């Protein structure tokens, strides 16, 4: 299967520089243009620029000509965006993305985006709490106080879905900060565990808070 | 530079009906156009290229027309699923560049939030902070005022809002609201209560617990 | 596609001196690669071809090195008319990829801007329309700031401002501005000025006329 | 009196650029090179250039070459030195100088120094607290917490009050600077008497003056 | 770079006695050699310049020898107030290039510190921190030991620690130590403990309250 897999998140001081890495699988690697795309917190998508593996043709955008520099590593698979002399307007989320038509269909494949932040303040690893208290029962998961972005949050390692609401993270005061609450029949909290699954990326971090009731 | 620009930062229709988004080239691009389609916390997905051919996967609700200059991403039978921004695109000239983007809303009758609240867990308190939550689930407009009072008095600082966005199953809205205290402060009083203004009600809905 | 990379987009040097602008490849061309010279509303002109041999008529000055990927062009003896855009291109593989090309920029004292304003003329004036233009010439550095006023009063819409390159002659630059406005609106007033701020300037230089 | 006046502290953030200014008066402003030295924290000193006011000519250690940039503005009689690019390793205190041999002594003029900070960080003003005791001496005190970036002066009775005091260098913690003073005085002084320990914070442009009060 | 050594960095002597530098230069700097003095906190001072002539206002005490790459400062009747660093520099060629510096210090008898401790002010208390300060004044020789103890548990965290130089007026050093708690975490304890080990007595200095 064809897969662009990309790291979470990249925490970078003003002034040094960072490079972004999209390693290609299940595909030929030098078959295909490599696209780049920037997305401000918040903002529209801008286009960084392309480079097709098989002999590093690359094709910039004026805007990124000196921050961005596209290559590749064919031993890998692996296509590479460095970003240097950064600044705040460089925190972003880079994706790396193809397009491939077979003759049959047009098929778009997209990585998960890099996180890219500028900032002097450390990694801090999230404080995960949780929210304990009729037919159903509301419980919730307080993500509190980590840098930088992303969290993502999950209920029973995704077996929990429906009736789940993840509230996007507010910076205040230097650190992110979200929640998450989760409606289930009162059959089945407290009766069977409930667990709120936390992982940041930026810290290696992977907790898995239990909704005792207590 | 060519400049595509969206017409409209929002659109809306009600589930069922029809949407659609125009976007404006600056020079002529001819048919060279793509469309994407963006869900909140995920990669852009590519829905239409060549103006009017959609990718595979792409349903035929989603089609595009236009060629020159003024070009329309229409989206039929429109679901809560496919709440999310759209984007035009043109590649016919370099540098690529992007529209702004349409964020689709939809319309649908009034909806009263589901209000609960949490006091700060043992956990937290060991920490020396303490947190309040109140969440408020499935409302709708997303129009809400949200106050935190202590024994009675008003707390407006110290408070973490966030919304999400419409919800992808039921068009709804919610709300979680966190009062943060230093664990001194949390034990220096007793009654906690978080009241929401909504339209669905003239009077406050009051979720409230004494630490007592 | 073969990718020829001019890392540098402008070179600083005065005249005399020698300057160096460099070329990488992103495969091994050997040295199929040429450089060409590009002055402004110019055609280009072939100035180097392999790598290191000179088209007839290119003066000694102008010489190229280089084998497998990185190239170099070298310059010596700058002159004031050298001021162009220099670009490399490899002919080793198909398609032929230019580079991005590198303008050649002079370094030189400092001058102040002649300053000289114009009204409307008669001919125009029978055409409905009415320009004031400001000449700003022989200056240096490039960055320079021009205010129209209009009864002591100042006017921004309706402004159209030129630059042009350096010289080729004394490496100065030199701007145009042109406040453009209806004949009547020409006539409802009478005292036109355009105010140059430059480096130079200890106080803005003032050019007036009075309807 | 022959004086250069220098400003206390420049707060810079990374990859921006600062001037530096150097006012001279009381002589005649183009009869001197004026040289500049940096000094980071806990080091030894260095040479950045000098130049001559007169006609701008300059010498520069190639160590600061595409990093300062001297000129002067002979109108004000005030000589400049701009620093590019500026980086962790720029945050230093930053002196003009002249010598002057009037041709009976040489003396030498140095400027008070420019504290330049490249830091993220934003300003924070200090939070000067009292120190008073719960002897033919008593000893009282001043703690200065809390503030970004440096520095800070600290006198006692606007400088009346000098024997006896120990200024204590400051403290970087938590991203903040922390320092105390203390000034030993006879019994028959305090609490009869005034004490007041005087704070200046130029990066915040803070002036504050706390009374040593017996509770 | 010319290279000026200063193969001491640090000097030591007594209250009216004598000391002397050296600094080696890399080459020969014929005598444009320069002696500065800086005191903590000031701009540094020319003492010397041209190997042996002092600035004026310079004391006879301050003498500078040397030609060639052997250049000496020696200060003779040593007092509390030449406490300083000392830099040589050499200004015979470009770029101009100082020694690592020398600081004076100062050896006399051993003095007990003057412990004097300080709770929380009432106005740092609605603030919502607590500091508590501990002054240990004129001791000698400047090693010592400070403990904090809360209700009979020592504290090792949040404590600021702080040295003087040596005292300008009778060579002594002097400490600050803060410790700074939560007003809470303040409000739940009652006794505050500081105590002082210095060489002068295996018996520490303790300083308490009760709040
Ligand atoms: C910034 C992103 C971007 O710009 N892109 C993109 C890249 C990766 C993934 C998604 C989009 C464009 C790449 C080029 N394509 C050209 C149109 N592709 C075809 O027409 C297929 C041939 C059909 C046929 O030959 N039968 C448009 C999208
Ligand atoms: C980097 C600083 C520096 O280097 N300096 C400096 C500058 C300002 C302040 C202090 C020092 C000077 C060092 C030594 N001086 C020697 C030249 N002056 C004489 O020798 C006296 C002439 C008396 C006579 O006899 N005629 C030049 C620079």
């Amino acid at each position: 299967q064809v897969q662009l897999q990309q790291p979470g998140a990249e925490l970078v001081k003003p002034g040094a520089s960072v490079k972004v890495s999209c390693k290609a699988s299940g595909y030929t690697f030098t078959n295909y243009w490599m696209y780049w795309v920037k997305q401000r917190p918040g903002q529209g998508l801008e286009w960084i620029g392309r480079i097709h593996p098989s002999d590093s043709d690359t094709n910039y955008n004026q805007k990124f000509k000196g921050k961005a520099t596209l290559t590749v590593d064919k031993s890998s698979s692996t296509a590479y965006m460095q970003l240097s002399s950064l600044t705040s307007e460089d925190s972003a989320v880079y994706y790396c993305a193809i397009e491939i038509y077979d003759g049959y269909n047009t098929m778009d494949y997209w990585g998960q985006g890099t996180s890219v932040t500028v900032s002097s303040a450390k990694t801090t690893p999230p404080s995960v709490y949780p929210l304990a208290p009729n037919s159903m029962v509301t419980l919730g998961c307080l993500v509190k106080g980590y840098f930088p972005e992303p969290v993502t949050v999950t209920w029973n390692s995704g077996s929990l879905s429906s009736g789940v609401h993840t509230f996007p993270a507010v910076l205040q005061s230097d650190l992110y900060t979200l929640s998450s609450s989760v409606t289930v029949p009162s059959s089945t909290w407290p009766s069977q565990t409930v667990t709120c699954n936390v992982a940041h990326p930026a810290s290696s971090t992977k907790v898995d808070k239990k909704i005792v009731p207590r | 530079d060519i400049v595509m620009t969206q017409s409209q930062k929002f659109m809306s229709t009600s589930v069922g009906d029809r949407v659609s988004v125009t976007c404006k080239a600056s020079q002529n691009v001819g048919t060279n156009v793509a469309w994407y389609q963006q869900k909140p916390g995920q990669s852009p997905k590519a829905l239409i290229y060549s103006a009017s051919y959609r990718y595979s996967g792409v349903p035929d609700r989603f089609t595009g027309s236009g060629s020159g200059t003024d070009f329309t991403l229409t989206i039929s039978n429109v679901q809560s699923e496919d709440l999310a921004e759209y984007f035009c695109q043109q590649y016919n000239n370099y540098p690529l560049t992007f529209g702004a983007g349409t964020k689709l809303e939809l319309k649908r009758a009034d909806a009263a939030p589901t209000v609960s609240i949490f006091p700060p867990s043992s956990e937290q308190l060991t920490s020396g902070g303490a947190s309040v939550v109140c969440f408020l689930n499935n409302f709708y407009p997303k129009d809400i005022n949200v106050k935190w009072k202590i024994d009675g008095s008003e707390r407006q600082n110290g408070v973490l809002n966030s919304w999400t966005d419409q919800d992808s199953k039921d068009s709804t809205y919610s709300m979680s609201s966190t009062l943060t205290l230093t664990k001194d402060e949390y034990e220096r009083h007793n009654s906690y209560t978080c009241e929401a203004t909504h339209k669905t009600s003239t009077s406050p809905i009051v979720k409230s617990f004494n630490r007592n």
